[PDB]
Formats: structure tokens, C-alpha cells, sequence
DNA sequence: AAAAAAAAA
């Protein structure tokens, strides 16, 4: 309730966090049953805060940060136990959030390398791991809300959709919703914002 | 400290968000560099629009002279259309 | 096995 505006993407979260059915088929195998959103925009427009919100009223969420996470170490690990003497799989980020949601932000600033570890999972829900001689499929169920800047400090709306955003196509096309936001700049909005945000406060 | 006075007046700058809706303020009336009409108050400063003005009558309205003005204020430009002075 | 700093391509 502390954020003026924004009631379409209110709505959206809504829908997402209560989504779809997943299907199985004799012949069909296997179709995807929940919702991705992503968000674009000018900074100092309210996503990140709704982000936390949604990591705070979520059943099970996971907060991931784009800089401070490796695609490798995201899926799975590869560690030695001290009593048994044997190196074990250690689940990694994406995992222990199955049947939930993941949260990443400063999506547009994440490796590139590891951006190819998510569209695995945006491809079957499913990670492979094959190494050291531990070859097993992980379930992976899970739905992923990002929020991005785009590639200058402001959105150009004279500009193509595509050269505003760094991600290439392949995984923009995953995402079921693609929202852009911009602060429009108006007296009577501006007024109604600072009462509100001066009232909050 | 007037009896009557316990509607509220507003300050100039609280004029700037909202329009279509009247208001009532005081200030210094004088003219700005530009020559048209306008009135001062401590927060700030507005025009006047005078083409519509029934004023009190058995008063000399003189620049340099606070008066209390009721008007509506219009955010299409800066004009403050004045209905009554006194 | 996996993260982090350095010089050369
Ligand atoms: N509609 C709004 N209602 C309430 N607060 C708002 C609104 N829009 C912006 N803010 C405020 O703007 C500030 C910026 O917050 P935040 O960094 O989370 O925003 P952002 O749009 O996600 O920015 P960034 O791109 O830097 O991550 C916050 O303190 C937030 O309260
Ligand atoms: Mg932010």
C-alpha cells in the first residue's frame, strides 16, 4: 500500500503469484505452467521496493543479485564431506527455490556467461550436472521476476525497444510480460507523489 | 485574531499543484518588472487577473496595500482570475 | 573443485 501507482503491475504480481496449472502428456511431455515478468526502466522508479515486497509476502522466495552470484555455483556445487570422505552435489540458489520464485536485480549487469545457465532453466525447468563423475537432472520448477536498466541512463522512447535493452532476444522472448517504465514528469502527479511520500514518512 | 477568520487562508506556494478549485490569500499588491499585476507573500509570488474583479467597494486599492483575494487558480499558465477583493 | 588477481593477446 506504500507505493502510489503501479496498479497494473500490482495486478501482474497477483496473477503470478498464484499462476497456472503445469501439464503432462503420454506424447506431449511436458508443458510450463507459471508466469515471468520482467520490468524496464528509468532509475528511481519504486521496482527494487517492490521487489522486496514481493521476496517479504511470498510463501518461499530466494533473493539473488546479479554481480554477487556465479552461474556456476547458482545450479550446483561440488563438496567433499568431512565424515564420509566423499565429495557430495550441494544444491545451489536456483534449486532450493523449487516451487517458489526467484528475485534477481542489476539483471542487465550480470555475466554473460552465466545468463546461458538461465535459459537452460527457462528451457525445460530441468539442470544437468556433469561432472566429476555425478551425472544426475535436477528439478527446477521455478519462476523468475527481474528488473533491468536499460543501456543508457534513460529510457528513449524515440528509440528501438531492442537497442534499449543490453539482453539479447533468445531469453527476452522467454518472459511472458515485459513491462516499461518511465517518471513522466507532471505538476499534478508530482504533487500527489510527494504528499503521499511525504505522508509515509 | 478576526472573529470571522478561525475559511482558512493558503500560502502562495501551496498554489502550484492544484487548480480549478477556489482559494483564498493575502499579500502585497504591486507590479512585477514585467508590468502586469501580482501579489507577494513571504513563500512566493503570483499573477492577477483583473477582467472579472468585483471589488468592496468604499476603499482605496492602491499598490502597496494588503489586500485579501478569492479567486480560482488556473495551471494552464499563472493567471489567478480574481472574483472579489477586499 | 571453485573463487580471485595479473599480464599478454
Ligand atoms: N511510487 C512510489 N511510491 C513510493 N515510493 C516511491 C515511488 N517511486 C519511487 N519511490 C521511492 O524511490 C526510492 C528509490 O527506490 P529504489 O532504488 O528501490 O527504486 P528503483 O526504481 O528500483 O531504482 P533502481 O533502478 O536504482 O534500482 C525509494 O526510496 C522509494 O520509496
Ligand atoms: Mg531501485
Amino acid at each position: 500500500p506504500s507505493i502510489y501507482g503501479h496498479d497494473h503491475i500490482k495486478k501482474a504480481i497477483l496473477l503470478m503469484l498464484m499462476g497456472g496449472v503445469e501439464k503432462n502428456l503420454e506424447n506431449g511431455s511436458h508443458l510450463r505452467g507459471d508466469i515471468n515478468i520482467l520490468m524496464v526502466g528509468d532509475p528511481s522508479t519504486a521496482k527494487s521496493q517492490l521487489l522486496r515486497f514481493v521476496l517479504n509476502t511470498a510463501s518461499l522466495a530466494i533473493a539473488t543479485t546479479g554481480r554477487g552470484s556465479s552461474g556456476v555455483g547458482l545450479t550446483a556445487a561440488v563438496t567433499t564431506d568431512r565424515e564420509t570422505g566423499e565429495r557430495r552435489l550441494e544444491a545451489g540458489a536456483m534449486v532450493l527455490a523449487d516451487r517458489g520464485v526467484v528475485c534477481i536485480d542489476e539483471f542487465d549487469k550480470m555475466t554473460d556467461v552465466d545468463r546461458v545457465a538461465i535459459h537452460e532453466v527457462m528451457e525445460q525447468q530441468t539442470v544437468t550436472i556433469a561432472k566429476a563423475g555425478i551425472h544426475t537432472t535436477l528439478n527446477a520448477r521455478c519462476s523468475v521476476i527481474a528488473a533491468a536498466n536499460p543501456v543508457f541512463g534513460q529510457y528513449d522512447v524515440n528509440r528501438d525497444p531492442h537497442q534499449n535493452i543490453a539482453l539479447p532476444d533468445s531469453l527476452l522472448s522467454r518472459f511472458d510480460l515485459l513491462f516499461v517504465v518511465t517518471d513522466d514528469i507532471n505538476e499534478i502527479r508530482d504533487r500527489s507523489i510527494s504528499e503521499h511520500v511525504l505522508r509515509t514518512h | 485574531r478576526n472573529e470571522n477568520f478561525q475559511m482558512s487562508i493558503t500560502p502562495i506556494k501551496n498554489l502550484l499543484g492544484r487548480d480549478a478549485q477556489n482559494f483564498l490569500l493575502l499579500g502585497l499588491l504591486n507590479k512585477n518588472f514585467k508590468g502586469n499585476w501580482s501579489l507577494e507573500d513571504p513563500s512566493g509570488s503570483v499573477e492577477i487577473d483583473i477582467s472579472q474583479t468585483i471589488p468592496t467597494q468604499g476603499h482605496y486599492y492602491v499598490p502597496g496595500c494588503m489586500v485579501l483575494v478569492e479567486g480560482i487558480y488556473y495551471s494552464v499558465g499563472n493567471k489567478f482570475h480574481v472574483t472579489s477583493m477586499t
